[PDB]
């Protein structure tokens, strides 16, 4: 849900 | 040896990948999805093929991040599997698999798959 | 750091996954998919998540190895993505990207998915 | 025509899939994760080789299953593919991919990978 | 109902594939590699979510295909999972994996794993 | 997070 | 290796 | 075809 840091998360 | 693997690299997201390429085969650097921003910075380590065919097939590559820094724990890791091909376009095209620890009732959603492009040009 | 994933791991066909995890997160070592034999003996980077969750959740990893050695060259890459899984019956998880090096013709036939499983007990 | 695959699987997990081969190739059926229990029975369709190698191979084959029903919508959509090998321990080897319906901005995290063995035996 | 899927959509290679959304979640059609080229030619079936959340979430769906027609036999069967994203430039985004029918010893290289993106404009 | 129905959810 | 139908094949 | 190394080719 919340946004992985992969993702600019 | 691959020459043109050393470098920064983008993706179509905006994530710059920043490696080194050892002449022993040993990919090294640095992932961030973001500007120059630290607490989005991540250690990268991986292989490369430092022998790759001549016949214009591309050089097979893979590189891990586990996604824990200084600033943030998402207890997960994403392998990147690929190949470098060369030229005044050059890129890595890869596939790859996002793992998040979970709990044995939950495995079946921890792994996501997807793909990414990297050039040498920005966004 | 991830207390019992260094050692020796044997997958169910009978491959040897030897490895160190360092404090860093670092995953360092060897893969052979024979017995001791050098000629089929490949190196190993990946990473782990040195910090993972309390509530029984699994401990993320990943790692590479780029299939050249001084004996041979397959001219690919394959990266396994998964999680650590303490207890008695400590295991390893994980799914796979074989990527080999092709033309861009060739492309489509360049990667493979797998999935392996990994135990602390001979085969 | 594939002689065995008509009938009932089991997966590891509990899961039943009833399936009818085709003289087609047509694969028709439905996939119940429970028992009996009409709120987990969804529609299955899919294509199998009808005249597979006589050498030994498996049969490849492949099926989806859009997870609505007359219960229930969770917006996501499975395909299996796989092959199947007779013998007197039949079973279906198949990897899946499950897709969720996402917005743009969370479409990274829309598909999940796996992995799913049948056998005609119960669990 | 899904309104905007039905019809015949492209890939980047040039590759047609034409399909009817059924009121039922039912995907029907034809799947062709070449230019109205009957040897090229095969039978697709699938699967889609015929209420998509209205949040602006896209429409999963999946489908697959025997590779066996009149001409040809290639013991194989791949699928595609995905979803429908509409609009002005319509997509449908999937992952796909490609099982070829394999003996024991061949089963780590019967699935091969990539990616397409379906247009309704030529190419 | 919520059981898929594919696992029996 | 041989071009498979799925890619023009 | 030829077995490749990771599976004790």
């Amino acid at each position: 849900a919340w946004r992985h840091p992969q993702f600019g998360g | 040896m691959e020459a043109g693997i050393t470098g920064t690299w983008y993706n179509q997201l905006g994530s710059t990948f920043i490696v080194t390429a050892g002449a022993d085969g040993a990919l090294t650097g640095t992932y961030e999805s973001a500007v120059g921003n630290a607490e989005s910075r991540y250690v990268l380590t991986g292989r490369y093929d430092s022998a790759p065919a001549t016949d214009g097939s591309g050089t097979a590559l893979g590189w891990t991040v586990a996604w824990k820094n200084n600033y943030r724990n998402a207890h997960s890791a994403t392998t990147w599997s690929g190949q470098y091909v060369g030229g005044a376009e050059a890129r890595i095209n890869t596939q790859w698999l996002l793992t998040s620890g979970t709990t044995e009732a939950n495995a079946w959603k921890s792994t996501l798959v997807g793909h990414d492009t990297f050039t040498k040009v920005k966004p």
